């Protein structure tokens, strides 16, 4: 949530729920993996 | 009432501070000073009028105003005595249509006589252009530097009928008076469009369907008019261009208050729910016109239950169709109305000419 | 064949200034060059040469259309 | 004012009135009033997770030539 205020924040969604769940108010940060819950910009934590 | 204000007014000067202009222009040209002609640019603000008033006025001016031509009368090129093979009748004569003239006496004729005696390529230049005809010129009407076709060597060149040709620049281009230079509303807020968020939009903070902007800022361009004259000349220009639209509301009027008689122009029908449809037909006729009635009719009558024009480009016509809650007499009336509208505030517009630039 | 008495797309009038402007641009590039050929100047990789300044003192406005039909439209009288 | 067909009735609106994209629509349509429910081109679930898709534009619905719901594109 861009907002402060908007209490929900952090929504993971499949796809096609986007549209059901997202709105305006949101914005989109990185993907999540959705095998082993690692999200895309914290790729780099993984051991090598 | 001062619906236009005031008007800059800045010719294009020639500065001789840049070394190879100056150097250029006295090694060929002998030229040491501003041309006889020179471009003048026109920037006007309009307060208290619609939009389509002012663009009315800038696509007059631009090309609808009656403006004058220099062209060849046929059999003027001479075919036998023009030696050149590369300068054909279609390119000199091109090239001559095109030199914006500032001619006052439509009975100039000017006549081309270029032999190129030597071994060199020889360039016909705008002086070579001799006038026999008419009262002689005490002020050049063009520039004598523009570049007529060349000649090869010993090659001739011969076009003893150019004339000063009238026409509009509707239907030749090189008629065109006036180029545009500018054109905002001063009312509608803008947004600055440097920045990334805006670079896509117009700039107006406010959508063209919903704006109904009444202070204009219109600047035009006019190719050549006399150095020692350019106040005189432009206002000639904006008289001219009011006198026309005028003229043509009135052309308009003429049939409007003929409300029997079916010319094949005005066709009236009462139809459903006791309404009128009245549906005029003008050939020739542009979206100056069009725009200009459809405006001052919705101002006129603000619940309207339809008024609409189009100009097709084919079939060459403006159709205005009308369509009202009220008897053909009351309709007709309101329509004259909206007509006189129009001439009293182009006639506003000419006196507030005459009044400002002087 | 030669630079249009007027700009195509608008109509201004750059046919004035045109001879007086071949005439300057070869004398501005004739100082902006070096030891470079005549048809090895636009395959210089270190040569910059900029009309503008030259346009503007001609009087022709700061238009996209005139000074793109002024410094571009060729002359046959240079490759004839 | 270039549709060639009967221009509809705009008596009712003020000259400050503001009509819709979808009045104008409907004011065409009802010409010939039929029914459609579709969703539009313009929705795409590949897009969806960028860009924010107006709720009012991802579902296309005309009743009886009412277009009062979603955009039209190539898909109706
Ligand atoms: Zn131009």
């Amino acid at each position: 949530a861009v907002d402060s205020s908007q209490k929900p924040a952090e929504i993971e969604v499949t796809r096609k729920d986007v549209i059901k769940k997202i709105d305006n108010h949101y914005a989109l940060a990185d993907l999540r993996c959705s095998v082993c819950h690692v999200l895309q910009h914290e790729v780099g934590q993984l051991n090598i | 009432e001062k619906i236009f204000q005031n008007v800059e007014i800045k010719p294009f000067l020639i500065d001789f501070s840049n070394l190879f202009i100056k150097n250029a222009a006295k090694k060929l040209f002998q030229l040491e000073e501003q041309l006889p002609l020179v471009p003048v640019n026109v920037v006007m603000d309009f307060k208290g009028i619609s939009r389509a008033a002012v663009h009315g006025l800038s696509r007059v001016l631009q090309d609808e105003i009656p403006n004058y031509m220099l062209d060849i009368k046929p059999g003027g090129y001479k075919i036998e005595d023009s030696t050149d093979l590369f300068m054909t009748e279609q390119f000199i004569r091109n090239r001559i249509n095109f030199i914006p003239i500032y001619a006052k006496n439509e009975t100039l004729v000017f006549a081309l006589r270029s032999l190129n005696n030597s071994c060199e390529v020889k360039t016909i230049y705008s002086r070579d252009l001799i006038q026999v005809a008419g009262p002689k010129l005490k002020y050049p009407i063009f520039n004598p530097t523009f570049e007529i076709g060349f000649l090869q060597p010993g090659k001739s060149l011969i076009i003893e009928d150019i004339y000063i040709k009238k026409g509009i620049g509707r239907k030749h281009a090189a008629f065109n008076l006036a180029v545009k230079t500018h054109f905002s509303h001063l009312d509608i807020e803008q947004y600055p469009t440097d920045k990334k968020e805006y670079m896509a939009l117009s700039g107006y903070k406010q959508s063209s369907m919903t704006s109904d902007p009444r202070h204009h800022r219109l600047g035009l361009c006019f190719p050549a008019v006399p150095l020692p004259h350019i106040n005189q000349a432009v206002r000639t220009y904006l008289k001219n261009a009011c006198r026309i639209i005028i003229g043509r509301i009135q052309s308009i009027q003429k049939i409007y208050e003929n409300f029997e008689e079916p010319q094949p122009e005005l066709v009236l029908f009462s139809m459903d729910e006791e309404k009128t449809k009245a549906i005029i037909t003008i050939k020739d006729e542009t979206h100056t016109i069009g725009n200009l009635l459809k405006t001052y009719i919705y101002e006129m009558i603000p619940d309207i239950s339809f008024v609409g024009y189009q100009c097709v480009p084919h079939k060459q016509e403006m159709v205005l169709t009308i369509i009202h809650k009220a008897s053909q007499e009351d309709l007709i009336t309101l329509l004259e109305k909206s007509i006189q509208n129009i001439i009293q505030t182009f006639q506003i517009l000419e006196k507030n000419v005459d009044e400002l630039i002087a | 064949m030669l630079i249009p008495v007027v700009c195509f797309t608008c109509g201004f009038p750059i046919g004035t200034y045109a001879a007086i402007f071949d005439k300057a641009r070869t004398e501005y590039i004739k100082t902006k060059m070096g030891g470079t050929l005549p048809q090895n100047i636009p395959l210089d990789a270190s040569l910059q040469i900029e009309l503008k300044d030259l346009i503007t003192a001609l009087g022709i406005p700061m238009r996209v259309c005139c000074r793109t039909h002024l410094i571009t439209t060729l002359d046959y009288r240079k490759y004839y | 004012q270039t549709t060639q067909t009967d221009p509809p009735c705009f008596a009712n609106y003020s000259p400050t009135d503001l009509l819709d994209g979808k009045s104008v629509v409907s004011m065409l349509l009802r010409q010939t009033p039929i029914n459609y429910q579709r969703a539009p081109t313009w929705y795409s679930e590949v897009y969806a997770p960028y860009m924010h898709y107006n709720k009012q534009d991802i579902s296309t619905q005309i009743r009886n030539g009412e277009l009062i719901e979603g955009v039209l594109d190539k898909k109706a």
